[PDB]
C-alpha cells in the first residue's frame, strides 16, 4: 500500500502570504503510460465535503483560483497558495490514485490576525437543570485570538478540576478569531453546598486573568 | 447539475452491520468509478474501496483496513452505489462520503453518519443560560443554551429561527460519560433583551425532537 506524507502539520500565516505545503508518497506516482503524476489535492473546510482543487499533481479543476498552484514529480508533490484570503482557512490532503488511493494526513491552515482578549460571561446552573439533581455552570470566551487558552475554575476560592469540560470553535470566517466554552459540571448537592464561583481566563492579551462570578447569597 | 446523495446511516451496536446508500442522477453512472471514502470526528480522511465502470466490468477494490468486511455494490438501473458495512466496531463510526472518480471534474455527496455504540438514542435536556438575577448590565448582553446528554450526534441550535445569526457561537459537541453535551451562545443589544424575546431552536433529528427554548430573565 502506498504511504502518503504531508508537511507540515498546521500552520498559519497573515492574508496575503503566500503557503506551501509538501507531501511524499512512499513511492513514484508517474503513470508510464498516460506521463502522468496521479496525484491530487483536495480542500476540506469545516462542516463539509472535501472539494478538488488539483488533479494530475499541476492541473487545476475548472472554477478554482489561479493562487492555488500545485507542483512536483515522482514521490514529492508541493501545493502553494499565492495571497492567503481568510476563507482559505481549511485542512488541505493529498491523495495518491496511482495505485488504489490513499489520502495524506492533512496540513492545516489557519489565519493570522491581530490579538484579540476574550470577552467572557458566566451563568449560574438554570432552574431547570436543578430539578433533574445536576448542576452545571458555564462560562463563555468568545472572539478572542490567539487559540492559546487557559481557564480555572473556582469554588469558594478553591481551584476545581474534576468536571470540567471545554470546546473550541473552528477559526471564525468572518474575523478570524476563536471562541471556547466551559462547563463545570456539579451535583445538585455540592452545587448547594457552596456560594461563590469564578471562572478565570488567562490569555496573552493580559498578564491579569479575565474573572466572572457569582455568588449565589447575593 | 451532478447530484450524490448519501442516505441509510445511524446508530448500531458494536458487531452489527449497515447498508449505506449513494443516490445519485445527472450523470451517465455506468461511466464512472465509484468511491467510498470516510472520516471520523475531527480525523484525516481514509479512502475505502471503489467500484469500477462498465468497461471494467463493475469490479471492486478495498483498502486492507475494510477488505473482507466491507462489500461495494451498485444498481445501474436505478443509478445507485451501496457500501454493506459488517462486524462493526467502534473505530468504525464516522462520516461516510461516496464520492464519483473515473480513471477530473469533482462531485462528493453531503455524507452520512455512522455511530457504532453501546449507548442509545437519547433526545438532549435543553437548558436556558440566563444572566444571574444579580448580574450588572452594559450595552451587549450574552445569552445561550445548554444543550445536554444527548446522543447519537448530531444537534442543530438556531436563534429566533436565524435571524439572530450574526451573534451566534454554537461549539462542537463533546462526549462525556458516553453523551453528548453541547453549547451555544448569543449576543444582542442590551435594549433587545429581555423587552423582545430570543429563544433557542434546537433539533435532534436522531430523536425526533425539536424544542424551543425561550431565555427569560432569573
Amino acid at each position: 500500500d502506498i504511504v502518503m506524507s504531508q508537511s507540515p502539520s498546521s500552520l498559519a500565516v497573515s492574508a496575503g502570504e503566500k503557503v506551501t505545503m509538501s507531501c511524499k508518497s512512499s513511492q513514484s506516482l508517474l503513470n508510464s503510460r498516460t506521463r502522468k503524476n496521479y496525484l491530487a489535492w483536495y480542500q476540506q473546510k469545516p462542516g463539509q465535503s472535501p472539494k478538488l482543487l488539483i488533479y494530475w499533481a499541476s492541473t487545476r479543476e475548472s472554477g478554482v483560483p489561479d493562487r492555488f498552484t500545485g507542483s512536483g514529480s515522482g514521490t514529492d508533490f508541493t501545493l502553494t497558495i499565492t495571497s492567503v484570503q481568510a476563507e482559505d482557512l481549511a485542512v488541505y490532503y493529498c491523495k495518491q490514485s496511482y495505485n488504489l488511493r490513499t489520502f495524506g494526513g492533512g496540513t492545516k491552515l489557519e489565519i493570522k490576525r491581530a490579538d484579540a482578549a476574550p470577552t467572557v460571561s458566566i451563568f449560574p446552573p438554570s432552574s431547570e437543570q436543578l430539578t433533574s439533581g445536576g448542576a452545571s455552570v458555564v462560562c463563555f470566551l468568545n472572539n478572542f485570538y490567539p487559540k492559546d487558552i487557559n481557564v480555572k475554575w473556582k469554588i469558594d476560592g478553591s481551584e476545581r478540576q474534576n468536571g470540567v469540560l471545554n470546546s473550541w470553535t473552528d477559526q471564525d470566517s468572518k474575523d478570524s478569531t476563536y471562541s471556547m466554552s466551559s462547563t463545570l459540571t456539579l451535583t445538585k448537592d455540592e452545587y448547594e453546598r457552596h456560594n461563590s464561583y469564578t471562572c478565570e481566563a488567562t490569555h496573552k492579551t493580559s498578564t491579569s486573568p479575565i474573572v466572572k462570578s457569582f455568588n449565589r447569597n447575593e | 447539475e451532478v447530484k450524490l446523495v448519501e442516505s441509510g446511516g445511524g446508530l448500531v451496536q458494536s458487531g452489527g452491520s449497515l447498508r449505506l446508500s449513494c443516490a445519485t442522477s445527472g450523470f451517465t453512472f455506468t461511466d464512472y468509478y465509484m468511491s467510498w471514502v470516510r472520516q471520523p470526528p475531527g480525523k484525516a480522511l481514509e479512502w475505502l474501496g471503489f467500484i469500477r465502470n462498465k468497461a471494467n466490468g463493475y469490479t471492486t477494490e478495498y483498502s486492507p483496513s475494510v477488505k473482507g468486511r466491507f462489500t461495494i455494490s451498485r444498481d445501474n438501473s436505478q443509478s445507485i452505489l451501496y457500501l454493506q458495512m459488517n462486524t462493526l466496531r467502534a473505530e468504525d463510526s464516522a462520516t461516510y462520503y461516496c464520492a464519483r472518480d473515473h480513471d477530473r471534474f469533482s462531485y462528493w455527496g453531503q455524507g452520512t453518519l455512522v455511530t457504532v455504540s453501546a449507548a442509545k438514542t437519547t433526545p438532549p435536556s435543553v437548558y436556558p443560560l440566563a444572566p444571574g438575577s444579580a448580574a450588572q448590565t452594559n450595552s451587549m448582553v450574552t445569552l445561550g443554551c445548554l444543550v445536554k446528554g444527548y446522543f447519537p450526534e448530531p444537534v442543530t441550535v438556531t436563534w429566533n429561527s436565524g435571524s439572530l445569526s450574526s451573534g451566534v457561537h454554537t461549539f462542537p459537541a463533546v462526549l462525556q460519560s458516553d453523551l453528548y453535551t453541547l453549547s451555544s451562545s448569543v449576543t444582542v443589544p442590551s435594549s433587545t433583551w429581555p423587552s423582545e424575546t430570543v429563544t433557542c431552536n434546537v433539533a435532534h433529528p436522531a430523536s425526533s425532537t425539536k424544542v424551543d427554548k425561550k431565555i427569560v430573565p432569573r
